């Protein structure tokens, strides 16, 4: 069966640059090959048909090019909203393939964490249960550290980070840090921090609040 | 209006079966094929097999081990994907899609996400995510909301039914002893809070489950 | 007779079908969408014989008789009438 070989698996450009994602088949297949835009958490959108032929609703961004082993999928300009796994698949031969996928993978200037810190509501004190959580919103790169103190000193039970793939708004990153007690082990502690270290601050950002 | 509609999730317990679904809408012919791909986290999409409603006859990727069986419904439009003995290998998102016998997929579903465990479906505890009170605001506020110990994924969060849409971040789910947590967040003007009510719709399609949280200051 | 001229395009039209139902399934058919599906048929019943498409399914080579009998037979009627609707101008 036919097979479609999607290399660079990741792509990393600039934005307003021009990007090409290249898919090879083991065999001549004229121009039986599709494209497909899938976001974080979407479904596939078709965005080229028969490798050149466009798709109404799809920016006159996207282009298509090659025939027989050979298939180029084109954006002039790139964007936030570009971000997303790319695939090719083929309808020459039975059955359709796919291509093993191309992350779009856009470069923003350094931009610096927005961290907040919130307390556990009431509505899950009053059942037992403390859940301090804290955000590092918006930055880049991807790249950061976040650091737990109770009372002013460092926590690392009960933490539950979280990540986000790249944003498609802004090109940029945010992760979710979620530190849990019991309302008991809450109940005995004033201040709870939250540090951020990002590579756009020498010095770290940090966010408390006590309980009373 | 949307064309392949699948219901959003499925529990199955290790050796059990889900017959999924995926009722169609808008144009039909009798030169169209409904596909079935299998999609892992994290990894590519996956063909399963091809039905022809207008025929029924339909085929199936031979390199995977067969654990469906396809079958349609002409009248009601609907198109059926019976997974057998299933293991945690067969979880995963499956959508449906419209191929209009020319050879791609024009239109795709929602897909269904479909979790084999022994684990017992649970609800979502939607807590709000307030400010505390000495958070010195600027120019911008950030609100969100905890949803945690439910199961088995996914959901949805929405910030006002939708028209809040601007400035919105839903973490990736975590699990711990058969339970998933998430959060989302959104930014708006300090201005605009807390007079204009911010609330966030929370979906969970396992229970039928959908919750609303306003999110009002800290008394 | 010259309403063969349409015998031509049912086949040409159920050819395309079947074939197609008939091919996919079959791993490295390429007959499997219906527009190729009917330059085949059109191929097929003149013979032209570019041989850039044809079934490989036991079924496929079947659906391909019966487009040759039925359009071999027919096509050769459409052309009969328009040698002799010729054979009158001049
Ligand atoms: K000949
Ligand atoms: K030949």
């Amino acid at each position: 069966d036919i097979l479609l070989t999607q290399s660079p698996a990741i792509l990393s450009v600039s934005p307003g640059e021009r990007v090409s994602f290249s898919c090879r088949a083991s065999q001549s297949i004229g121009t039986d090959i599709h494209w497909y835009q899938q976001r974080t958490n979407g479904s596939p959108r078709l965005l080229i048909k028969y490798a050149s032929e466009s798709i109404s609703g799809i920016p006159s961004r996207f282009s298509g090019s090659g025939s027989g082993t050979d298939f180029t999928l084109s954006i002039n300009s790139v964007e936030s909203e570009d971000i997303a796994n790319y695939y090719c698949q083929q309808s020459n031969r039975w059955p359709f393939t796919f291509g093993s996928g191309t992350k779009l993978e856009i470069k923003r200037a350094d931009a610096a964490p927005t961290v907040s810190i919130f307390p556990p509501s009431s509505e899950q004190l009053t059942s037992g249960g403390a859940s301090v959580v804290c955000f590092l919103n918006n930055f880049y790169p991807k790249d950061i550290n976040v650091k737990w103190k109770i009372d002013g000193s460092e926590r690392q039970n009960g933490v539950l980070n979280s990540w986000t793939d790249q944003d498609s708004k802004d090109s940029t990153y945010s992760m979710s840090s979620t530190l849990t007690l019991t309302k008991d082990e809450y109940e005995r502690h004033n201040s709870y921090t939250c540090e951020a270290t990002h590579k756009t601050s020498t010095s770290p950002i940090v966010k408390s609040f006590n309980r009373n | 209006q949307v064309q392949l509609q699948q219901p959003g999730a499925e529990l199955v317990k290790p050796g059990a079966s889900v017959k999924l679904s995926c009722k169609a809408s808008g144009y039909t012919f009798t030169s169209d094929w409904i596909h079935w791909v299998k999609q892992r986290p994290g990894h590519g999409l996956e063909w399963i097999g091809e039905i022809i409603p207008s025929y029924g006859r339909a085929n199936y990727n031979e390199k995977i081990q067969k654990k469906a069986t396809l079958t349609a419904d002409k009248s009601s439009s609907t198109a059926f994907m019976q997974l057998s003995s299933l293991t945690s290998e067969d979880s995963a998102v499956y959508y449906c899609a419209r191929e209009r016998g020319d050879g791609y997929f024009a239109v795709w579903g929602a897909g269904t996400t479909v979790t084999v465990s022994s684990a017992k479906t649970t609800p979502p505890s939607v807590y709000p995510l307030a400010p505390g009170s000495a958070a010195q605001t600027n120019s911008m506020v950030t609100l969100g909301c905890l949803v945690k110990g439910y199961f088995p994924e996914p959901v949805t969060v929405t910030w006002n039914s939708g028209s809040l849409s601007s400035g919105v971040h839903t973490f990736p789910a975590v699990l711990q002893s058969d339970l998933y947590t998430l959060s989302s967040s959104v930014t708006v003007p300090s201005s605009s809070w807390p007079s204009e009510t911010v609330t966030c719709n929370v979906a969970h399609p396992a229970s039928s489950t959908k919750v609303d949280k306003k999110i009002v200051p800290r008394d | 007779a010259g309403a063969a001229t349409v015998l031509l395009v049912i086949v040409l039209l159920a050819g395309s079908y079947l074939a197609v139902l008939a091919e996919r399934g079959a791993p490295g058919a390429q007959l499997i969408t219906y527009p190729r599906a009917l330059w085949w048929s059109v191929e097929t019943a003149t013979t032209v014989g570019y041989g850039d498409l044809y079934p490989v399914t036991l079924w496929g080579r079947c659906v391909a008789v019966v487009v040759m009998v039925a359009g071999i037979t027919s096509f050769g009627l459409v052309t009969a009438a328009l040698a002799t609707w010729f054979v009158g101008q001049e």
